[PDB]
RNA sequence: GGGAGAAGGUACGCUGUUGAUGGUGAUAGGCUCCUUGAGCUUUCGACAGUCGCAGAUACCAGGCUGCUGCAACUG
RNA sequence: AAACUGAAGAGUUUGAUCAUGGCUCAGAUUGAACGCU
RNA sequence: GCAAGCGUUAAUCGGAAUUACUGGGCGUAAAGGGAGCGUAGGUGGCUCGAUAAGUCAGAUGUGAAAUCCCCGGGCUUAACCUGGGAACUGCAUCUGAUACUGUUGAGCUAGAGUAUGUGAGAGGAAGGUAGAAUUCCAGGUGUAGCGGUGAAAUGCGUAGAGAUCUGGAGGAAUACCGAUGGCGAAGGCAGCCUUCUGGCAUAAUACUGACACUGAGGCUCGAAAGCGUGGGUAGCAAACAGGAUUAGAUACCCUGGUAGUCCACGCCGUAAACGAUGUCUACUAGUCGUUGGGUCCGGACUUAGUGACGCAGCUAACGCAAUAAGUA
RNA sequence: GUUCACCACGGUGUGGUUGAUGACUGGGGUGAAGUCGUAACAAGGUAGCCGUAGGGGAACCUGCGGCUGGAUC
């Protein structure tokens, strides 16, 4: 998984106000922390189909929220796809 | 997910009437008091009260009359739902029950009935038919 | 049958052929008795019910 | 993968003009480098003319299709 | 002044029933044909 | 009954609400996609403004005449002809209104999510392991049957079976717990342990601020059987062989028995994949169970499921009924 | 007039789509004093049905999984 440590790492380096932890900016980050942590479990465990249905449910959100950040702001969004490779 | 706010609370008025109870409340807008308005000023409830309660919320609360034991609201449908809409000219405004009911239209001079819309040589959208 | 549904695909009414081909959607129509016989009708009736089997200047027979 | 060069078409000589283009490097300028490019040579084209029966003119250089039996094939 | 007036069903699945559902019929129309007149 | 016509045939609409926009349905009559994720699209919370595209109204221009309809007029009447209207639901351009939809600026938290603590679970994937039992192999005891059936027989057994005791090999499934119990989107998922891992439920606070719903195509997953390749192979068992039964018996019953069932990796993409009930919202008497929480004082309330009833309402009826087939 | 350019007819080759016919062959229907059975409806005499596989003169049977639209319990 991801540790309360570096899930808290993630939020600090991606705060857009004072412990919002809920921005779609601290919301994309943790969901891109945590499907690329989960790269190293399905390539394992191929045939982990259950597991892969909750993957997949990430990334669906990760591209609504990233969609919405788009339509809301677009240089935030323009700056949190270059952060994250995306 | 709601996507109609009015049918919404024509249908909490109509199965509140339907179930013999005193009041209904739902929460509140501009709208659904306009519309609420216009039917306490037929006649069709007793009363209509925005509270304004906390985190900018509004609870609209709806007395409803009861008349010889049934309700006073015979029927109310609503016509133009988020699905279809329908609007209608001055001469165009659909007659509910021969003109003793009422259609509510959303006019430009904001919502009135549609013997009140005729009166004006206005149109506009018909929401609802309240019989 | 939702309001969406009926605009994007519609209602279809399929149109029933006509009973009488061979007349071709005239009142009437001109042939040659190519054999003039007898045949028994269907199960409740019985008969010699005369029949011809013609050739129409439709090109049916 | 193929069948397939399936089948079947069209152009093709010479003369003049002309566009592009690869190589090599004289000459100048700053067993080497860069720019420039004389001369020589490569490859595609275009346009105009011209002669004959005939321009891949000689030598050289697949005939091709349809159905069907057998054996998978190279050997 | 007026143009603002308009809406019928029946038979047939069953021992009988209700429903469904098709088929059939009563109307109007025609650049019509045919039969009798 | 029509009548200088009357019937028939052809043809269109009607009746047909029988393609249902007006104006139908989908539990069982035909009809919910196996399930989900999602693209285009459709639809979409609250408050204050802007705009005026949709919408509404007015003006103007046009919408040929004829036709249709209304009021008249002329043929002796009528058909017919004719004057004026009405209409031609339409389009265009301006003007005005802003309730709603559309486009926009700002704000809000109630829909939807995030962080943090606890909890339940046959959710999934990879390994390992345990004990009962079967089968087989090898021995000890022992002797004449075993097995099977409605009865039998085939079969096994004097080359020593079956039974009983002791060792060994191997595969598969996980008794009790066990529960209209739980988990999972469905398909599904039960010994125990570890590793990797998804979702859910729950308390409070903080946060984002409409980020939503649904979804053609598309994709993913998807019982069992089946297929490819390589393993494995105890039991069971299509096919198959025999014995019965029977007129026959390509069956049911009996004795055997190979594929398959098991594993790995790929196909397959179907089921009465069912609740024969699409998903998501809100609202509408009540009563009694049960699973996971929570808060109070053994009870009470509340939550997310999962069941049995039962009003109103709905239904052709059966029945459904807050887990609707009710109201939208 | 000549010549070139454009171009209609016409021609050549190779395909596509489609109608009618075709020995033979497949299922579908209709027809009566037929033949063989008796599969379904009752627990239809082995509950039925669904998917799939194998088998069988034929209705069908058998395995695996599923459903109740199953009596009796």
């Amino acid at each position: 998984m991801l540790t309360n440590s570096d899930r808290e790492q993630i939020i600090a380096q991606y705060q857009r106000g004072e412990n919002d932890t809920g921005s779609p900016e601290v919301q994309v980050a943790l969901l891109s922390a945590r499907i690329n942590d989960l790269q190293n479990h399905f390539k394992a465990h191929k045939a982990d189909h259950h597991s892969r249905r909750g993957l997949i449910r990430m990334v669906n959100t990760r591209r609504k929220l990233l969609d919405y950040l788009k339509g809301k702001d677009l240089g935030r969004y323009t700056t949190l796809i270059s952060q994250l490779g995306l | 997910s709601m996507q109609d706010t009015v049918g919404d609370m024509l249908t909490r008025i109509r199965n509140a009437q339907m179930a013999n109870k005193v009041s209904v409340a739902m929460p509140s807008s501009k709208l659904r008091k306009s519309i609420a308005d216009l039917l306490v000023s037929e006649g069709y409830v007793a009363s209509a009260v925005v509270n304004a309660e906390e985190n900018n919320k509004a609870t609209l609360s709806i007395e409803l009359k009861y008349f010889e034991g049934k309700a006073v609201i015979e029927t109310i449908q609503r016509f133009s739902r988020p699905g279809l809409r329908q609007h209608r000219g001055k001469d165009a405004i659909p007659t509910v029950k021969q003109g003793m009911g009422v259609a509510i239209v959303s006019t430009s001079q904001g919502i009135m009935s549609d013997r009140a819309a005729r009166a004006a040589g206005i149109g506009g959208e018909v929401v609802a038919f309240v019989a | 049958a939702t309001t969406n549904q009926l605009i994007r695909k519609g209602r279809k009414t399929i149109k029933e052929k006509s009973k009488v081909p061979a007349l071709q959607a005239c009142p009437q129509r001109r042939g040659v008795c190519t054999r003039v016989y007898t045949t028994t009708p269907k199960k409740p009736n019985s008969a010699m019910r005369k029949v011809c089997r013609v050739r129409l200047t439709s090109g049916y027979e």
